[PDB]
């Protein structure tokens, strides 16, 4: 989901990646993908950057390069709901 | 050190009851005692006993520069010091050290009193430079009236100027008094650190005052609960205390002391002046409830309290109990820092298994309900315990490069009869089946009995059927600490010889209090 | 409560409910401490003689000293037993 995300990335101002909130069929090509599903390119439309999805991308940045870790981002420890608990 | 000052005051030692040495210490330039009392009994007996018209004397029966003294030799003889009673020669300085001390302490009477007797044993030299003499003493024709008579007999001044000798301590700290009297340095300005607060004592790290001040001492320690597994801390939560395994405190580690101690060996290190660091000595409750950043890591050490390899006691459950509440009144007598002490509490299965589960949580009960034994605590989880605190930067590990030091190992979540066999049946058994005697007996103070005859007999590192004699010694040690069958928990640690850190500074606080000790049984040799 | 509804009225109710209730508590509990029901026996459980505790009450009360009542572990005793143990 990086490298998927890193391609989908406008760049944009000096060189920094900008999220695009959605990226948009086409008017043209519309009956294409109708047909043949999630393979026409597409444009990016809407929001940029989408400061919501922008400061995950950078939150996901941090914490997968090894600037942050979860629990100080979850300091509450909610990432530990799925482990199971005894009755 | 502070204890060491506060129990050996008023007196400067066991020989001196007082002493001129004293006056530097309390006062000018180090300030040193900060209890008042403590300090204004100290002064009192200082003045009483030496003060007089020339000056003070060092210390009663001071031979120093003495008409009765032999200047050759450099050491005195027991019955000699009876000789130096009423004759001690007088140093002027210590008038200087009093005037400075009523000039930062705000009374100019002392100042004033202390400047009119500082004016006759002045001297000058021919430029009317004033000339400190380092002591008065009494001519070697007038000691027996001064004897009969302390007091009454005139002085002669080691130092007049017009000699040569000038006494340059004497002269530094005329200049220093003479300026503070005349108002022409302020006491903040030889003291911009302030070494004499007065009594507005509030907000001064490592000098006894807290935010409370001096006289009110109702501290609140940070204690965060700390189980050792996730079974434990979800046994610990059935029963009402809230928890937390080293993992669900994640990014903060849990450090041993001794890791701490490796940490700090880097602080200081120089190669060009073949300097190591600091030494390797445990780092106490005052260090361990600090909060350390360590590579931008953040670490928080359990106390050495809990530590289960100096000694077995902590393997007492009921010890562990009182060594909580006394490390815990220990950091509310002396944690005197900004931010609030921090007091890992850890919960060990072994001080929980069988009977010895109610004290451990009468004391867990206890925390939470926010006091144990006179002392406030905050039992709450470590990450809230941790955000505003005043972090310790352990930057000497950085400065270095030191950022690929290998990671210290933080604290890892876990994922009866009498004795059939006396002593003298089978030490006085010359002859050597005592080994299959081992096999043939069943008690674990056995074990422990006859793997150290075979450590002493049969060398040091002999194999055995676990192992090596050694190991299997410090196995059967471990084991008998797990369950409670304590004569091989002593067995063990006597013939592995082993020795906690805390005993030589216990006996230190034995001696600087004027208690001498001697470690030796009763009907042999002690020393 | 009997003040709200009928359903507290019926006897065979109260343990079908309670069956549930237990079930709800031991597998979805989240609290410090072990969760503690206090469960008064009202004249309304009782017989129509007034002499004799209903039967399917009766069953129920049983059924929790033994350990085990709607899939949920109960240690039964006295409400000041649990003070230590409890949220």
């Amino acid at each position: 989901y990086k490298e998927a995300l890193e391609a989908v990335l406008i760049k944009g101002k000096n060189g920094v990646p900008l999220l695009p909130e959605l990226y948009s069929v086409p008017p043209d090509r519309v009956d294409e993908e109708y047909q043949n599903p999630h393979t026409v390119d597409r444009v990016p439309m809407g929001k940029l950057p989408h400061m919501w999805g922008q400061s995950l991308y950078i939150l996901g940045s941090l914490m997968a390069e090894g600037f942050l870790a979860p629990g100080e981002i979850d300091p509450l420890n909610r990432r530990f709901s799925t482990v199971p608990k005894p009755d | 050190n502070r204890q060491t000052l506060c129990s050996l005051l008023p007196r400067e030692s066991r020989s001196h009851n007082t002493d001129a040495a004293l006056l530097p210490c309390i006062s000018y330039p180090a300030f040193a005692l900060d209890d008042e009392v403590l300090f204004s009994q100290t002064l009192d007996k200082v003045v009483r006993k030496l003060k007089g018209k020339y000056g003070f004397k060092r210390f009663l029966r001071d031979g120093y520069r003495t008409s009765l003294e032999d200047p050759n030799r450099c050491y005195y003889k027991p019955a000699e010091i009876k000789l130096f009673d009423g004759i001690e020669c007088e140093f002027p300085i210590f008038f200087l050290y009093m005037m400075i001390d009523g000039v930062f302490r705000g009374n100019p009477k002392q100042v004033q009193e202390y400047q009119d007797l500082l004016t006759p044993v002045l001297h000058h030299t021919t430029e009317g430079y004033p000339v400190v003499p380092k002591y008065y003493y009494v001519p070697a024709d007038f000691v027996e009236y001064e004897k009969n008579n302390p007091g009454s007999q005139k002085r002669f001044p080691s130092n007049c100027g017009r000699d040569g000798k000038l006494f340059l301590w004497g002269q530094a700290l005329y200049i220093i008094a003479k300026l503070l009297a005349d108002e022409l340095i302020s006491p903040k300005d030889i003291d911009p650190v302030q070494r004499y607060v007065p009594l507005k004592d509030q907000r001064n790290v490592s000098m006894r005052f807290s935010n409370q001040g001096p006289l009110e001492n109702d501290l609140v320690v940070h204690v965060a609960l700390i189980a050792e597994s996730q079974r434990l801390q979800v046994f610990l939560n059935t029963y009402g205390i809230q928890t937390q395994t080293p993992q669900q405190v994640e990014p903060i580690q849990i450090w041993p002391q001794q890791e701490l101690v490796k940490a700090y060996l880097q602080l200081g290190i120089n190669e060009k002046l073949g300097l190591s660091g600091r030494p390797d000595r445990p780092i106490g409750c005052l260090g361990t409830s600090k909060i350390y950043r360590i590579l931008g890591k953040t670490v928080v050490c359990y106390p050495i309290i809990f530590d289960l390899s100096d000694f077995y006691m902590s393997q007492d459950v009921f010890l562990l109990i009182d060594d909580i509440k006394n490390a815990l009144q220990f950091i509310k007598q002396y944690w005197k820092m900004h931010g609030r002490p921090l007091f890992l509490v850890l919960i060990r299965e072994d001080n929980i298994r069988g009977s010895r589960f109610n004290p451990i949580l009468d004391m867990l009960a206890a925390l939470k309900k926010g006091i144990i034994g006179g002392v406030k605590v905050h039992v709450d989880r470590l990450q809230t315990l941790i955000s505003g605190a005043v972090v310790e930067q352990l930057d000497f590990l950085r400065i270095s490069d030191t950022e690929e030091l290998p990671e210290f190992k933080s604290f890892e979540e876990l994922e009866g009869q009498q004795p059939d066999v006396n002593i003298s049946e089978w030490k006085d058994k010359p002859t050597h089946e005592i080994l299959q005697k081992l096999n043939d007996c069943s008690c674990l103070a056995s074990q422990a009995i006859l793997l150290g005859i075979l450590l002493k007999r049969e060398g040091p590192n002999f194999i055995t059927k676990e192992g090596t004699v050694s190991d299997h010694i410090e196995r059967v040690y471990r084991r008998a600490g797990s369950q409670k069958l304590w004569l091989a928990v002593r067995y063990g640690a006597a013939f592995t010889q082993k020795f906690s850190s805390s005993i030589a500074p216990h006996i230190t606080t034995f001696l600087v209090h004027g208690k001498q000790v001697t470690l030796g049984a009763f009907g042999h040799e002690e020393e | 409560d009997q003040q709200q509804f009928y359903l507290a009225l019926d006897n065979k109710m109260i343990v079908e409910m309670l069956r549930t209730d237990l079930s709800y508590l031991c597998s979805r509990w989240r609290m410090t401490g072990q969760p503690t029901i206090t469960f008064p026996i009202s004249h309304s459980m009782l017989d129509e003689d007034g002499t004799s505790l209903n039967s399917s009450i009766l069953a129920a009360l049983r059924k929790m000293q033994d350990g085990y009542f709607g899939g949920a572990r109960v240690q039964t005793g006295k409400l000041s037993e649990f003070l230590t143990t409890s949220c």
